[PDB]
Formats: C-alpha cells, sequence, structure tokens
C-alpha cells in the first residue's frame, strides 16, 4: 500500500523529469525507501530455508 | 492508542508512552492523569472532584 | 487473413485463393479435394504444383495439428467419423506420439470395443505446484537477477569516467 | 402513459401561472399515479414535493388529500426504505378514506395489512382482523391477507401457494404490488433455503426437496440465480447433485499485486520513451 | 447534415445491398429527392438506382436551382463582407457551408468550414462548427477526419457541459464508439439518457435506445445492468414503446431459452440492414451466445444433456460442436467431460490461476526488460 | 512554528512564547515548514521530528438538492413576523445528508483583525475540501452595518472580511463543491452589493400578516374543517382591523384545541369568540 | 482495433462457406431436433 | 553527530537589536527577564548589524549569527477607449440603472485592449502598499507611468445611497474633488498616453457633476433604460453569457421590456435559466425570455 502510495507519485515524476530535467526540488530519494521495503521483504527467502530446514530434519 | 499528548498544569504540553502495568481502561481521553519527571512515565490516574 | 492491410489490390488478387485458405482450417478431405481442381486456374497453374500437391496431404497434418490445440484425448466415431477417418490403428499411432513429445498426456482404453478415456487434463493447480514452477522460479529468479546485473553494471559505466 | 404524462406535464408548464391551483391537485396526482405505473421514483418524490408544497396551502376536501398520503406511502413502499412512515401515511389515509367508499376503505385496509404485512408482524393483522370496527369491512378480500399472514406465522410455503392458487381468481386484479408479494414469497424461500442448505454441506437434492414437497425446477432456477447473485458461496449441479461450498481469502493480494504490475508496465514503458527519445 | 437528408440519404445502405426492401427507399428517396437539394447525393449513388428516362428530369431544375441559390448565397457574402461585423460574415459563410452541405461537396465545404473554422470568436461556435462536421462525417464514415477535430476541440473548454452540447458530444461518442468494438468504455457513455431529448438531426430517442439496448444488453453482465438500468426508470418508463424489448431483458435476465431462441430471429433480422450497424452483426452474436454459456455455466458445475437440450431446446449434434468450437477458440472453461454424456467442468480458475494472472505481464515484461538490456550500450 | 528565514533553517516560537532559534534536521523535507503548523521539538534536543494535525420549501428544496448533484447558491428569505429559520435549516440538514456548518453571523466578530480570514479560511477550505458543505450564514444585519470611523475599526475589518468572502464566491460562482445558503430578518440595513444580482438568485418569499392573505388563509382555512352556517367571517374579519395581531393561524390552531375536546361535532362561534377572548 | 480482427475474421470467415447466419434455421430445427 | 552537542546546546533565542554602542558592545533587545548586552562573535562584524531588526542569538554564547528579516456602445466607444490605441478624450460616464454595463464594459473593452485594470477602493492596504502619505492622486499616475495601458473607473461609491445632498455633497465631494485634480493633471499634462478616467453615478450627483463639468472636457454616452436599442445591446451582454441560438429576434423580446429600469432584464435572464433547465434545454429561447417577461412584470 506505500509502495502504490509512492507509484501514484513515480506515474507525475516522468512529466517534470520529461520537461526540466535540471536540479532537483523534492528531498525524498524514493530509492532507499523501496530498498529498506526489499529488505523486510527478505526475510520469507531467508526464513524459507529455515522452514527447509526443520521440515527436512 | 499506544502513545498519547498530555497537557500538564504549568502550561507546557508534553507526550508520554504506554507503561506494561497499566492497560487501556484508563488510557482512553478525558481523564486526568499522573505522570513521573524521569522518562515521563505513568503510574495512576488522577480522578476530578 | 488480412487485417490491418486495407487496399484492392491484394483482395482481388486474393479472391480465388481466399476460399481454400480459409477451407485449410476445417480441413474436409473429399469436397474441398474437388473444390480446388473444380475452379482452381492459376495458384495451381503456377508451375508444377508442388506446393499444393503436398498442400492436398497436408490437410490431414494440419487438421491433426487442430486436434492437437482442440481437445487431446480421440474417441472412435464422433471426432474419428468427424475427421473422415475411421480407423483406430493410426489414430491411436498419431495419438501416443503425441503423448511421447512431453507437452500432454492422454491414456486408451478398451472394454466393449469403444475406445475410453478419463480426459483428466487438469492444469498444474493444486497438482504438485513445487514440482510444477519450481524451474520456473528458478528460471525468472536467474534472468531477473543478471536483469539486477544488468542494472548495477550500467552504473559503473556511469561512474567509471568521474 | 408516455404521451398522457408528456402532455400533462406539458399542461402544468402553462397551468401553474393560472389561477385556482387547487385544480392541479389531480393532475398532480394523476402525475404521481403513472409515475408509478412507470416505476420512476425520483421524479414521482419531485413531483410529489410539488403536490406537498402545492397542498400546503390548498385545503381541498380529503378525497385528494388522502390519495397523496396513500400514493406516497405506495412510492415509499416500492423502495422498502422504511416501513414506519409509509404505515404512517397509510394510516392517515385510511383515517381520510373512512366511512365515505366501501372499495377504498377495504383497499385502504388492505393496504395497511399489505404494508404492515412487510415487516414480518402477524400480530397486528389478527389485532385489526379481531377488533369490532375493521369487521364490518371485512371480506373476500382480507380473507388472503389472513392466508399470508398465516403463512408467515406458520412459516409455510406451500400454504402461501396455496393462498397465491385458491384466491387468485381475487388476485387476479392485483396492482402492482405483486411485485412485493413475490419478493415476500422468495424473501420466505431464501429463509427456508439458507436454513435447511446451510447445515447440509452435500446432501440428496429429494432428501431435502422433501420437505418441501416442491418440484426443483423453480428452486433450481431461483438457487442459480443466487448464486449468479454472489450473494453466498455454493454452487448447484445437475447429474450428481453435488454440493460444494468454497471461498479464497486472500483477495488483497492479487488486487494489489496486479496494480503494481500495471503501473509498473507504464513506468517502464516511459523509460523507454525516455531513453528513445534521448537516443534516437 | 441535420435535415432529414441525412436519414434519407443514409437509407442507401438498405437500398443497395438487399432488392426486396430496395423499393421504399427508393420511395422515400426518389420522393424526397425534391428536398434538401438532393441531387449531388442520388446522381453519384444512381447506379443503385432506376434508369435515366425520368433522371434526366429533374436534373435541368435542380442544376439552376443550386446556381441560383449559390449565387444568391454569393451576393449575400458579398453584402456581409467588407463591413463591420462578426457574427454576420459567419451567419452568410456558415449558411453557404450548410447549402453546401445539402448538396453533399465536403470541397467548398471543407474551405467553408475552414473559413468559419478560423473566424471562430468563442470556442463553443468552434465546437458547433466541429459538430457541423461530425454531421456529415457519419455519412460519409470516416475515421481520422472525425477524430482529429474533436481531439484538438476536446481540451480547453474552461465553460463546463452544457445540456445537450456536451450530452450530443457524448451521443457522438456512442456514434463512434458503437462503430469501433470499444464496449469497456462505452458501457459509460449512455448514463446520461436522462438528459436527452428527441432530437431530429442525427438519431431519434427511439432509434438512440434501440441502438444503445444491444451495447447495454451484451456488453453488461447481471450486476451492471442491475446496478445501471434495473435500478434506473429510464428502461422502466421506455420499455411501454415496444413490448419485444421486454421480452428480450426479462428473458436473458430470467435465463430463458426457450422464448429467446424462438424470438432470436428478429433480433438476427434487425440487427443486419442498418447504416452502421449492420458490419459488426457477427460480434454480438458469438458474444452473446458465449455470455449467455458463461453466464447459465458459470453458476452451473456439471451439466447433463437432457436437462440442457431441454433448455435451449435444440438437438445434442449442434451444442457438441458448439462447445467444441467455443472450448478452444473460445476459451471460456476447462476441459470438458464426456464420459458419461454429461458436460462435467471443474474450471480451477480462482485459487492458482488469480495469482497467475500476472504471469503474462511477467512474461512480457521479462522481454521489455530484456529489451531493456538491449538499449544497455547501444 | 512562526517563520522561515532560508532554507534548511527556521525559528520556532516555544510554548512559554519565547521564539526559538534551532536549526533543522536535514532528513524533514520542506513540506514540514509549513507557517502555521502544529511542530514539536524535543524536551532537550530541541529537534523536530514529525508535526501533528491540528412554494418556500419547494424553493429551497430545488434551490439546494438539485443544484448540488447536478446552478445558483443562496436563498435569502425574508419575514419579521414569522420565525422560520429552522424547518428548512433542519429539513435540508436532514433530507439530504452531507455536511452543514451552521455559524451565527458574528462568529468572526473578536478581538484579533487578523484571525478573521484564518477562521472564515479554515472554514471555507474545509468547505471546499472536507465535504460539500452547506454553511448557513444567518442574520447577516449585524455585519452589513457601514462605518467610516476609525475607533470601530473591528467592524469595518470584518466588514472587510465580508467583502473578502464576498470576492471569493465571485471566484466560487461556478464548478465549486460548497453551497452558501443565507438567512435575515431586515433587508433595509443591507447593503446592495449582498443582494446584487448573480450572488443571491432566490428570493423567497412567505405570506405577510397582510389582509389579503389572511383573508386567503381564512378561506383555505375553513374549507377543510368542517364549517356551518352560523360562521361568519364578516365580523371576523372586521375586528382584526381594529384589534390587530399576528399569527391567526395559529389562533385558529388554539381554537382546534378548544374544540377537540370531543364536546361538539361542529364547532360554532361560541369557541371563536371563546378563543378571541382568551388567547 | 485489429486485435479482435483475428477473432471475428476466424469465425466469421470461418462461417462464410456454409452456416452463415445459422439463427434462422433454429425456429425450423426445434421441431426436427 | 557533530551537532548533536548544537542539539544539546537546549536550543537558542532570537535577539532583536534596538540600539548600537560605539564600545563595540551593543545591546540586544530580548524576551522579558533578557535584556542582555555583550559583544558579538569576531567573526562577524559590528557595522553590518543595523538596529530595530531581529537577529539569531545562541543563548549560551550569546554570539550573532546573521540578520533576519454592447454594440451600440462598443461602437461609440472604439473612439474613445480604441483612439490612442489603434487609431484626447478625458473622461466618459454612463449613469444608469446599476444592472449591467457599468463594469463588465469597462473590463470588456479593457480585456480586448490587454491592458490592466485599477480600481480606487478607497479603503486600507492601499493608502501604505502605495506611498505612505501623498495626495493619494500622484503615486496612481505614476503607477499609471510604469504601466502606461490602465483603465481607470469608480465602481466602490456607485450606489444609490448618496441621495442626501447635505453630507453626501461633501463625502461624495472627496472623490468627486479627487477626479477633479485628476482631470486637472490630465488637461495639465502627460508623460505617457492610455491615461483616463471614468465616472459612474446613479442618482443627482449626475447633475452635479454636470454643475462641476460645464461641458468643457467630457464625452458623454447615455445609457436610458426606457430606450429600446439600449436594450438591444445590453441584452445581447445579457446573452454572451448564457447559451443563445441563433434563430432568435431580439428586437420584440428587447422591446417588450418596460418599467422600472435595466436591471429588470437580469430579473428575466436569471428567472429565466429556471426555465431553460426546468424544460430541460440547452439554451434559452424567445417564447422562454417572454415566460420570464411576463414572470417579472407581474408582479409590478
Amino acid at each position: 500500500n506505500y509502495n502504490k502510495a509512492v507509484e501514484e507519485e513515480d506515474k507525475m515524476t516522468p512529466e517534470q523529469l520529461a520537461i526540466k530535467n535540471v536540479g532537483k526540488q523534492d528531498p525524498k530519494r524514493h530509492l532507499e525507501e523501496h530498498v529498506d521495503v526489499l529488505m523486510t521483504s527478505n526475510i520469507v527467502q531467508c526464513l524459507a530455508a529455515m522452514l527447509d530446514t526443520v521440515v527436512f530434519k | 492508542e499506544e502513545k498519547f499528548i498530555v497537557k500538564a498544569t504549568n502550561g507546557p504540553r508534553y507526550v508520554v508512552g504506554c507503561r506494561r502495568q497499566l492497560d487501556k481502561s484508563k488510557l482512553k481521553p478525558g481523564t486526568r492523569v499522573a505522570l513521573d519527571m524521569t522518562t515521563l512515565t505513568i503510574m495512576r490516574y488522577l480522578p476530578r472532584e | 487473413d488480412r487485417l490491418q492491410f486495407r487496399q484492392p489490390s491484394l483482395k482481388r488478387s486474393l479472391m480465388p485463393y481466399f476460399l481454400l485458405t480459409q477451407a485449410v482450417r476445417t480441413g474436409n478431405l473429399a469436397k474441398f479435394n474437388q473444390v480446388l481442381d473444380q475452379f482452381g486456374e492459376k495458384f495451381q497453374a503456377d508451375g508444377t504444383y508442388t506446393l499444393i500437391i503436398r498442400l492436398r496431404h497436408n490437410v490431414i497434418k494440419t487438421g491433426v495439428r487442430m486436434i492437437s490445440l482442440s481437445y487431446s484425448r480421440i474417441s472412435l466415431a464422433d471426432i474419428a467419423q468427424k475427421l473422415q477417418l475411421d480407423s483406430p490403428e493410426d489414430a491411436e499411432f498419431i495419438v501416443a506420439k503425441a503423448i511421447r513429445d512431453g507437452v500432454i498426456e492422454a491414456s486408451i482404453n478398451h472394454e466393449k470395443g469403444y475406445v475410453q478415456s478419463k480426459e483428466m487434463i487438469d492444469i498444474y493447480s493444486t497438482r504438485e505446484p513445487q514440482l510444477a514452477f519450481h524451474q520456473r522460479i528458478s528460471f525468472c529468479l536467474d534472468i531477473h537477477n543478471m536483469s539486477v546485473k544488468a542494472m548495477r553494471f550500467p552504473p559503473k559505466s556511469y561512474n567509471k569516467d568521474l | 402513459y408516455q404521451e398522457a404524462l408528456h402532455l400533462g406535464s406539458q399542461l402544468l408548464r402553462e397551468l401553474k401561472k393560472m389561477d385556482d391551483k387547487a385544480l392541479l391537485v389531480e393532475v398532480q396526482l394523476l402525475e404521481s399515479k403513472t409515475y408509478h405505473a412507470l416505476s420512476n421514483l425520483p421524479k414521482a418524490r419531485a413531483a410529489l414535493t410539488s403536490a406537498r408544497t402545492t397542498a400546503n396551502a390548498i385545503y381541498c376536501p380529503p378525497k385528494l388529500q388522502a390519495t397523496l398520503d396513500m400514493q406516497s406511502g405506495i412510492i415509499h413502499a416500492a423502495e422498502e426504505k422504511d416501513w414506519k412512515t409509509a404505515y404512517s401515511y397509510f394510516y392517515e389515509a385510511f383515517e381520510g378514506y373512512d366511512s365515505i367508499d366501501s372499495p377504498k376503505a377495504i383497499t385502504s385496509l388492505k393496504y395497511m395489512l399489505l404494508c404492515k404485512i412487510m415487516l414480518n408482524t402477524p400480530e397486528d393483522v389478527q389485532a385489526l382482523v379481531s377488533g369490532k370496527l375493521a369487521l364490518r369491512y371485512a371480506g373476500r378480500q382480507t380473507e388472503a391477507l389472513k392466508c399470508v399472514a398465516q403463512a408467515s406465522k406458520n412459516r409455510s410455503l406451500a400454504d402461501f401457494e396455496k393462498a397465491l392458487t385458491d384466491y387468485r381468481a381475487e388476485l387476479r386484479d392485483d396492482p402492482i404490488i405483486s411485485t412485493h408479494l413475490a419478493k415476500l414469497y422468495d424473501n420466505l424461500l431464501e429463509q427456508n433455503l439458507i436454513r435447511v442448505i446451510e447445515p447440509f454441506s452435500r446432501v440428496q437434492i429429494e432428501h431435502i426437496s422433501s420437505l418441501i414437497k416442491l418440484s426443483k425446477a423453480d428452486v433450481e432456477r431461483k438457487l442459480s440465480q443466487m448464486i449468479l447473485d454472489k450473494k453466498f458461496h455454493g454452487i448447484l449441479d445437475q447429474g450428481e447433485g453435488v454440493l460444494i461450498i468454497f471461498d479464497e481469502p486472500p483477495v488483497d493480494k492479487t488486487y494489489e499485486a496486479a496494480l503494481e504490475t500495471i503501473q509498473n508496465m507504464s513506468k517502464v514503458v516511459d523509460s523507454l520513451y525516455n531513453k528513445a527519445k534521448k537516443l534516437t | 447534415p441535420k435535415n432529414p437528408d441525412l436519414r434519407i440519404a443514409q437509407l442507401r445502405f438498405l437500398l443497395s445491398l438487399p432488392e426486396h426492401r430496395g423499393d421504399a427507399a427508393v420511395r422515400d428517396e426518389l420522393m424526397a429527392a425534391v428536398r434538401d437539394n438532393n441531387m449531388a447525393p442520388y446522381y453519384e449513388a444512381l447506379c443503385k438506382s432506376l434508369d435515366w428516362q425520368i433522371d434526366v428530369d429533374l436534373l435541368n431544375k435542380m442544376k439552376k436551382a443550386n446556381e441560383d441559390e449559390l449565387k444568391r448565397l454569393d451576393e449575400e457574402l458579398e453584402d456581409a463582407e467588407k463591413n463591420l461585423g462578426e457574427s454576420e460574415i459567419r451567419d452568410a459563410m456558415m449558411a453557404k457551408a450548410e447549402y453546401l452541405c445539402r448538396i453533399g461537396d465536403k470541397e467548398g465545404a471543407l474551405t467553408a468550414f475552414r473559413k468559419t473554422y478560423d473566424k471562430t470568436v468563442a470556442l463553443g461556435h468552434r465546437l458547433d462548427i466541429v459538430f457541423y462536421l461530425l454531421r456529415i462525417g457519419l455519412f460519409y464514415m470516416d475515421n481520422d477526419l472525425i477524430t482529429r477535430n474533436t481531439e484538438k476541440a476536446k481540451s480547453l473548454i474552461e465553460e463546463g457541459g452544457d445540456w445537450d452540447r456536451r450530452n450530443r458530444l457524448k451521443v457522438y461518442q456512442g456514434l463512434y464508439c458503437v462503430a469501433i468494438r470499444d464496449f469497456k468504455q462505452a458501457a459509460e457513455l449512455f448514463l446520461d439518457t436522462v438528459s436527452t431529448f428527441t432530437s431530429y438531426e442525427l438519431m431519434d430517442y427511439k432509434t438512440f435506445v434501440t441502438y444503445t439496448v444491444y451495447v447495454s444488453m451484451i456488453a453488461l453482465e447481471r450486476p451492471d445492468l442491475r446496478e445501471k438500468v434495473i435500478k434506473g426508470a429510464e428502461i422502466l418508463e421506455v420499455l411501454h414503446s415496444l413490448p419485444a424489448v421486454r421480452q428480450y431483458l426479462f428473458s436473458l435476465y430470467e435465463c430463458r431459452y426457450s422464448v429467446f431462441f424462438q424470438s432470436l430471429a428478429v433480433v438476427e433480422q434487425e440487427m443486419k440492414k442498418d447504416w452502421l450497424f449492420a458490419p459488426h452483426y457477427r460480434y454480438y452474436v458469438r458474444e452473446m451466445r458465449i455470455h449467455a454459456y458463461s453466464q447459465l455455466l458459470e453458476s452451473y458445475r456439471s451439466l447433463t444433456l437432457g436437462y440442457m437440450a431441454e433448455a435451449f431446446g435444440v438437438g445434442v449434434e449442434f451444442i457438441d460442436q458448439e462447445l467444441s468450437r467455443f472450448i478452444a477458440a473460445g476459451r471460456l472453461h476447462c476441459k470438458i467431460d464426456k464420459v458419461n454424456e454429461i458436460v462435467e467442468t471443474n474450471r480451477p480458475d480462482s485459487k492458482n490461476w488469480q495469482y497467475q494472472e500476472t504471469i503474462k505481464k511477467g512474461d512480457l515484461l521479462l522481454n521489455r526488460v530484456q529489451k531493456l538490456s538491449r538499449v544497455i550500450n547501444m | 512554528f512562526l517563520e522561515a528565514v532560508d532554507q534548511n533553517t527556521a525559528i520556532v516560537g516555544s510554548t512559554t512564547g519565547s521564539n526559538y532559534y534551532v536549526r533543522i534536521l536535514s532528513t524533514i523535507d520542506r513540506e514540514l515548514l509549513k507557517p502555521n503548523a502544529s511542530v514539536a521539538l524535543h524536551k532537550h534536543s530541541n529537534a523536530l521530528v514529525d508535526v501533528l494535525p491540528p412554494i418556500q420549501k419547494q424553493e429551497v428544496r430545488e434551490a439546494v438538492e438539485l443544484p448540488l448533484t447536478h446552478p445558483p447558491r443562496g436563498v435569502l428569505m425574508y419575514g419579521p413576523p414569522g420565525c422560520g429559520k429552522t424547518m428548512l435549516a433542519k429539513a435540508v440538514a436532514h433530507h439530504t445528508t452531507a455536511a452543514f456548518i451552521r455559524v451565527v453571523g458574528s462568529e468572526f466578530v473578536q478581538k484579533y483583525l487578523g484571525e478573521g480570514p484564518r477562521m472564515v479560511r479554515d472554514v471555507f477550505r474545509l468547505a471546499k475540501e472536507n465535504a460539500p458543505a452547506i454553511i448557513f450564514i444567518d442574520e447577516i444585519d449585524a455585519i452589513a452595518t457601514k462605518r467610516f470611523d476609525a475607533q470601530t475599526g473591528a467592524d469595518r475589518e470584518v466588514q472587510r472580511i465580508l467583502l473578502e468572502l464576498l470576492n471569493q464566491m465571485d471566484g466560487f460562482d461556478q464548478n465549486v463543491n460548497v453551497k452558501v445558503i443565507m438567512a435575515t430578518n431586515r433587508a433595509d440595513t443591507l447593503d446592495p452589493a449582498l443582494l446584487r444580482p448573480g450572488r443571491l438568485d432566490r428570493k423567497i418569499e412567505f405570506p405577510l400578516p397582510d389582509r389579503r392573505q389572511k383573508r386567503l388563509i381564512f378561506s383555505t382555512i375553513t374549507s377543510k374543517m368542517n364549517l356551518s352556517e352560523e360562521v361568519d367571517l364578516e365580523d371576523y374579519v372586521a375586528r382584526p382591523d381594529k384589534i390587530s395581531g399576528a399569527d391567526i393561524n395559529s389562533i385558529c390552531q388554539e381554537s382546534g384545541m378548544l374544540a377537540v375536546r370531543e364536546n361538539r361535532y361542529i364547532v360554532l362561534a361560541k369557541d371563536f369568540e371563546k378563543a378571541y377572548k382568551t388567547v | 482495433v485489429w486485435e479482435d480482427n483475428w477473432d471475428d475474421d476466424n469465425v466469421e470467415d470461418d462461417f462464410s462457406n456454409q452456416l452463415r447466419a445459422e439463427l434462422e434455421k433454429h425456429g425450423y430445427k426445434m421441431e426436427t431436433s | 553527530r557533530e551537532e548533536l552537542q548544537l542539539l544539546q546546546e537546549q536550543g537558542s533565542y532570537v535577539g532583536e537589536v534596538v540600539r548600537a554602542m560605539d564600545k563595540k558592545k551593543v545591546l540586544v533587545k530580548v524576551h522579558p527577564e533578557g535584556k542582555f548586552v555583550v559583544d558579538v562573535d569576531k567573526n562577524i562584524d559590528i557595522n553590518d548589524v543595523t538596529p530595530n531588526c531581529r537577529v539569531a542569538l545562541r543563548n549560551d554564547s550569546y554570539t550573532l549569527h546573521k540578520i533576519l528579516p454592447l454594440d451600440k456602445q462598443i461602437k461609440e466607444i472604439k473612439e474613445v477607449i480604441e483612439l490612442p490605441v489603434k487609431h484626447q478624450p478625458k473622461g466618459v460616464l454612463l449613469y444608469g440603472p446599476p444592472g449591467t454595463g457599468k463594469t463588465l464594459l469597462a473590463r470588456a473593452v479593457a480585456h480586448h485592449t490587454d491592458c490592466t485594470f485599477i480600481r480606487v477602493s478607497g479603503s486600507e492596504l492601499v493608502q501604505k502598499f502605495i506611498g505612505e502619505g501623498a495626495r493619494m492622486v500622484r503615486e496612481l499616475f505614476v503607477m499609471a507611468r510604469e504601466h502606461a495601458p490602465s483603465i481607470i473607473f469608480m465602481d466602490e461609491i456607485d450606489s444609490i445611497g448618496s441621495s442626501r445632498l447635505e453630507g453626501g455633497s461633501g463625502g461624495d465631494s472627496e472623490v468627486q474633488r479627487t477626479m477633479l485634480e485628476l482631470l486637472n493633471q490630465l488637461d495639465g499634462f502627460e508623460a505617457t498616453k492610455n491615461i483616463k478616467v471614468i465616472m459612474a453615478t446613479n442618482r443627482i450627483d449626475i447633475l452635479d457633476s454636470a454643475l462641476l463639468r460645464p461641458g468643457r472636457i467630457d464625452r458623454k454616452i447615455e445609457f436610458p433604460p426606457p430606450n429600446e436599442e439600449a436594450r438591444l445591446d445590453i441584452l445581447k451582454i445579457h446573452s454572451r453569457k448564457m447559451n443563445l441560438t441563433r434563430g432568435i429576434n431580439l428586437r420584440k423580446i428587447a422591446e417588450l421590456m418596460p418599467g422600472a429600469s435595466g436591471a429588470e432584464v437580469k430579473g428575466v435572464c436569471t428567472e429565466a435559466g429556471m426555465y431553460a433547465l426546468r424544460e430541460r434545454r440547452v439554451h434559452v429561447t424567445q417564447e422562454d425570455f417572454e415566460m420570464a417577461v411576463a414572470k417579472v412584470m407581474q408582479k409590478d
């Protein structure tokens, strides 16, 4: 829901990025937050092998 | 529901947390409560009169 | 067929070949065999009639391919009589040749003379899913992973000069 | 009813300015009657509001005043918003039609027992058919209402079909409220169907259709219609009669994922437009 | 144009192809040819008409009346020119363009509507000129010329949607959206039918309802009908005009094919022989049959041939090839069962396929990011 | 927060009233730089993390609920004899399910002349952004009094605010999601700038103590109820010319409250003169 | 939209040889089949 | 993290310097119980810190950081307004019913001329933004010199309330004297063109303006409510707003609106749109305007 809440503005980003291309006005990076979301999402991948070990032996 | 805003009698306002002993019964707004000088914890409430 | 092109040249050029080029899909042997030579002048008079004399024997292969995209199991009367081929030998033979391909599965049965079939072609949903799309997960993560390399290396090729 | 409503409306456009506005109550009343005949609730509420703002200062004899309250109760009873207010309009309408006409009185109390039987309370129906006041206006019309109230208090279905079968020769001239009567029949039918099918996950169609001793044609069509309406989880069967109930709880996953894919496709396409623009 | 010559000259489709109904169309076409300067249209379409015995009789009078009215409009245009005024010259050139639309010549009307298109004092008059090009664009059945002026004149309104101007543009949207096979976006256009009125310019109200009852009856599902049209009083008021529409609506919503197939021949015959609705008659038939098969087959898992044959009232040998062609070609449900001569499907399209609906965007997106890899270094 | 002097640095007013000069943190973007916002620093670090969030019924009905969903706004009423202003405000407040901002006409007359535009700007911004709020401004005669002297400059300032919203409704003439209904008891003291056409397009008028509508309301009030040959209206219309009174229909309702005792079937002049001498 | 012309041309062209309409024939096939 | 000690500094105050001392010890006015006089830091000069301004002062070091802060009427008005534009009159007035034509004409012709519109607007927020104190007539001419194209018009004083002739003679004579000395400047000398003024009065003060202007420098364009063409043109103004068809005749419908004033036409249009939407049409027709004429003339 937060990812879509950022993508709704990321749909408007290519207009300004397609008009000015000079200077940055928004202090938000919109990248490291999504990287952190991926870090919180990698828990399923890291614990999938854990469930594989608990089920295996 | 865990952290709310308090209003001190002196005039400056602050914000406190929730203590593990108390529950959400007396935590509802509209009831005068008490605070501590250290960590601004909540010991008990204060019934108005 | 002609979908995105609107010009009054390919229409008139395709009129004699239209009825047969649509008649290939249904694949009728006896009728269309006479329909071709009935009014066929140019497309069969093009020379040596090689590709059309191979098409006359390719009608059954395009038809059995339409059966491959159609239902898998073959009946003894309904679809065998529908395809103008009542022969349980080459039917089970060609169907077996479609089973050994690996893209589909089928079976054969004989109780009172007719060929029965359970025709269970249910998809892998709730039927060994991990073994089903396991290679899909591994392959998709490998291609998307080398795509992650393909989005990590160009930044290096960007900061290489500065 | 089209040219009469249009010609009558255009007549109102030139008659609202004319003096003696009391005559407009008849054509606006008939306007509401034909708007209900055409099944148009909003315009019947606008023209009905015009009849209220017209009859607020005009005080014509109650021959037209009670019909405004009765037709108002019919309009409110068409959408089934609130039965209390509509029951009040039929009550005042019955007070207006009191001791002035026998058919208008028996249809006034018939409308009272109708709008009051729609809310599933037969005790007041017995209280109105047991009193000496409304007893003198009883007849063949109120007998069918007593059969509907008896079938409602008894929670029976074949008895209600018997009331719709034997009394169809006084139910043949029934007004447009016949759709509401079919809505009550389908309501009790829905109650019984969700009553006996709900505990039976997979059961025979004749073992569950025997108690109701009715055919599977109308019941099967209504059931299939209700599954097509997607009000509950279930599916019918004809060859084997197997009943299967299932659900898919994780709905918010494929929707958000599909929205992320569709929204990101525009991102990648826009990226290809920026690169395709900057390169060639 | 907005005159009845658009419809009278629009009946040339049923005047040309069928030879049975080519009597009334030439009756009111030849009788109405003395109206709205119909010389050039029927003279161009004279190949689909009678001989030249009576044809050359009125041509000598129409060719001189056209020159008389043309030179009178030129004299009025010269009298309105070289004078202080904007609406007078716009009414002179606009009236000349209207007469040039009556004769059916889009050259002098093209340059005329171009001049008065450049003399537009406001954007509303410009959109009125656009509509003046659409009323003839319906007869000329052009594709891009009717979408260019509406695509350019669509934006920058700033005056709000009027009662019949914006609604009229919505009617045009119904026209070009019924011509094209776009339905999912055309199902919302006819929602403003409450503000519509009898417009003799393009299409009558009964013809607009008769034309939208197909896209609404077929292009919508049961919840869409119950929310849009069944809840609305529009069809409840207009159903009394023709009792057949009520039968085709209560029969389809009631799932009674016994009367639907017996009365469907009226929909088949009436569906064709139309100006803009005939060339697409094959899509409504197949789409409606697969829509009804998905409707009845949705709430039914297994179906025997007895209840199906008695319900539809047709032989089994026809529905056999019907389902045989609509399972592979139509792709409506999973594999069919025929071990006991009973149609029995499973349809596992919710649990796993609901998550598998994104694999198409995953594969196409995979090829798209492979193209993204192709953009790298080149 | 009080003011922002430059980028990445601003001033902040403490609760005790003293202004503090503290450099903001780089993580917080420019969105939290709102001048009138509820900023919260730390008790020791004094750094901000996040801000805290702060014919009458027919003409009224067709003039209010029809332009709301489908359009002139304003249903200004008149008539000092009748009370009014409640059955229609509550009638619209119960028929239509939307927001309703009922405020006394003197709601922006305070000691701070700058607080006016903030209050009416907040009410107007929640009326344009929250929901289609139907603002009920009653008794504008108190704020419609012009003045030129400087001793009472607060009234001239709040009537300059009345002109400010008088221009903001000109900006809200077309394509706005708000309805401005108005009620008053005296139209003689109202300036012509408020009653200008194009702003309040509805002049809804109620009946009056005038003898024409009194005779018409007597005829229409005796048409419904039962009458007799003894009931005469000549003396009962000449006597009110000697002794004048208001709300005669309420007096007839009192006569119904004196003849409703189920003692006499047909009301006569006994309860009429009795109602005239008692009430 | 040329995407739908593949199916519309598939069934439309497929029925161009025989049984093009077939809707008028069902009324005669009800009593015979 | 190096700034974390400046966060531990318990913030800083906001100093306001009011008087600088020559001994390099400038006193700063601070919050009550403050008034801490101290020398500024060494890296900041003293002469740059001007008094009577707010600055940034720390709570412990007491060091300063930096300083802190109508075709019948446009056919006649084209030769008046449009003469110095595309083709001099000192002023023009239009007296009559204050329905329409007093502001929409000035802003319409001023909008087609692509020139700005400047009002008098005698109130606050204009005597301070434009100059501090003066005769209130020359600064507007300086702004009219920086912006040469401009249309001046009296709109706030145009009201029927000035009909006492006792206090309204002086109170109205303030703006009448304002335009007297303004016409004395325009009649005296001009640095740029496109400088004009337009009068507006609805009552006897028009004849008082005729006593103050004995036919010397003025343009007379009268708008009488009994005249017919004065209803054709203003009816066209009433037709440019809402939708109107092209097959309508304005002659008789413009002649059948007699009586009180020209605002009766505004009553016909505003009371006619409810019958246009009530009839479910897109535009108002002549029969609708006739029924509205009846609806507004039956009350008289």
